């Protein structure tokens, strides 16, 4: 990343107060509700007919914790997101056929979730650093598409 | 296309905003400038420092237009004719930018209206900023 | 919105496409696959090799729809309704990919109609592709 | 900037054929015509009221040639676009106040211009190389924005 130590510390520090379970379930569901077309990947999850049915779906909640899980680990390799996500990047391309644009949709969603949760704590400057992280993750994740 | 549920959701959320719309306008601008510094190219004549009166005043203005837009959600194209004009023929802000300010607006609403920023309401506000974006860039060419 | 000028321009450029629409649609897809590989995630089921009949078959289909929107330039939302439904409900292609194909469509025409691909024509064709794209994405949410 | 050896040879082989004065003028004029909002930076150029007034404006022609001149130089340092382009990035940011999105619009136009000129020679695979190239430059030109 091209994060300022100060920017690194802000990311790092807020992350520390994060419940990945709750935040991952909520990021992915909001994703499926704000941008209905990303549901194309989760047909097997069940009923996603409504906000409520999306937010309540356990398969969704559980896929969300798997995703944020992986994201969380990437925050420890902020100086090499590329190498951290190489395997996951090939997977998404070659096995899952997920359009890289989805990586970007999620990131924005994640930032909205963090604001939601942290209110005051999630300041313009703090938001600025997370925007850089989401972008970098999306980039690393898309890096191996061919 | 805003559904009736959407319009309700929007009028609801924005109702809550109330006398703070101005501060939220200003906060949203402030988060855009910091997060997407390319957006600053459109404000060379402004003092973009934190708490700048130029930024505050401008925040009020945008917020006020949003209000007027919620109030004429059934007739946006018409409620924002002038604004669509100004933007298409004077300001000429690149369209990509509308999406950046919209996002900073959700982020600001989310941080301030925890109870109200539900998933369905998030979906609606998004659709809404998008519609407003579309109107404001409809006469570009 | 498309102006009379735009409309004339499009009808005229598409006019020269004539019988090559099919091949030009195939070519635009291939260009899109080579320059923006993420677009390929929507065709996992296709043989994307050069001269793929699948691609051949598909480009003809895309070209036929563009041809129908030109034939119905004054009622595109209704002439493309059905395709608009398919895309929104079954295919669910992210909206950004529309811009990618439009672009490779303009490259393709540019490469085949040097004489007609004028600035004015280029501008109208871009506006047009943008309108087709807008229609096809209108019922996404 | 992942230019494979063969991608670099292809960029360079074709660029061998271009009349930069000419391509420069066509690309910039076409930009002002397809995305009229970009005319915001050239109010000192005179009459841009119609396609002919723009394409033919001696000022647009002169500026295009300048722009593409800087760009051809970029093409000899594919290795280091960021360094090649740094004083220019700063100028566009700090002095000119040019939204970086403008750099991606021109790239696309340039690509249409190259297809326009080389016809069948601008193969699918040559376009993909140039696509990487115009993005690299756009990125390099935005690198110093703050
Ligand atoms: C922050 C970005 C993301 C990260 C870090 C990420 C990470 C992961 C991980 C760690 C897995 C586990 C699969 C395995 O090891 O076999 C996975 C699977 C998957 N991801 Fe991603 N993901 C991201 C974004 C997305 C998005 C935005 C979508 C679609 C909206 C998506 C669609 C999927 C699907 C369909 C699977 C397969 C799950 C299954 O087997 O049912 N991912 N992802
Ligand atoms: C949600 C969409 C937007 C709305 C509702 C909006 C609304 C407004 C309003 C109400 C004004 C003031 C008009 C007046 O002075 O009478 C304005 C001016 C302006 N807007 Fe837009 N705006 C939007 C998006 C943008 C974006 C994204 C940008 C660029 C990043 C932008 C750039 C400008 C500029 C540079 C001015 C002039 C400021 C000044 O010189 O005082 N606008 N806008
Ligand atoms: C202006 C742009 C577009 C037009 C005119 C268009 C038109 C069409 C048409 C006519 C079909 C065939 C439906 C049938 O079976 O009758 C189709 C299918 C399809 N399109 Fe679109 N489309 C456009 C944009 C896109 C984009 C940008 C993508 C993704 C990159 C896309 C992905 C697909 C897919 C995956 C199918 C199904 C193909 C198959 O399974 O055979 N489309 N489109
Ligand atoms: C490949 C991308 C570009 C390159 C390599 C490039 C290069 C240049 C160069 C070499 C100059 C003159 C430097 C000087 O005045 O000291 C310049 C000036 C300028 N550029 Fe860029 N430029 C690019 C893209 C753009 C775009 C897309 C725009 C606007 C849409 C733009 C706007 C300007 C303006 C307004 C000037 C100053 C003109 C004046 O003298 O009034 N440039 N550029």
């Amino acid at each position: 990343m091209h994060l300022t130590p100060e920017e690194k510390s802000a990311v790092t520090a807020l992350w520390g107060k994060v419940n990945v379970d709750e935040v991952g379930g909520e990021a992915l569901g909001r994703l499926l509700v704000v941008y209905p077309w990303t549901q194309r990947f989760f047909e097997s999850f069940g009923d996603l007919s409504t906000p409520d049915a999306v937010m309540g779906n356990p398969k969704v909640k559980a896929h969300g914790k798997k995703v944020l899980g992986a994201f969380s680990d990437g925050l420890a390799h902020l100086d090499n997101l590329k190498g951290t996500f190489a395997t996951l990047s090939e997977l998404h391309c070659d096995k899952l056929h997920v359009d890289a644009e989805n990586f970007r949709l999620l990131g924005n969603v994640l930032v909205c979730v963090l604001a939601h949760h942290f209110g005051k704590e999630f300041t313009p400057p703090v938001q600025a650093a997370y925007q850089k992280v989401v972008a970098g993750v999306a980039n690393a994740l898309a890096h191996k598409y061919h | 296309v805003l559904s009736p549920a959407d319009k309700t959701n929007v009028k609801a959320a924005w109702g809550k905003v109330g006398a703070h719309a101005g501060e939220y306008g200003a906060e949203a601008l402030e988060r855009m400038f910091l997060s997407f510094p390319t957006t600053k190219t459109y404000f060379p004549h402004f003092d973009l420092s934190h708490g700048s009166a130029q930024v505050k005043g401008h925040g009020k203005k945008v917020a006020d237009a949003l209000t007027n837009a919620v109030a004429h959600v059934d007739d946006m194209p018409n409620a924002l004719s002038a604004l669509s004009d100004l933007h298409a023929h004077k300001l000429r802000v690149d369209p990509v930018n509308f999406k950046l300010l919209s996002h900073c607006l959700l982020v600001t609403l989310a941080a301030h209206l925890p109870a109200e920023f539900t998933p369905a309401v998030h979906a609606s506000l998004d659709k809404f900023l998008a519609s407003v974006s579309t109107v404001l860039t409809s006469k570009y060419r």
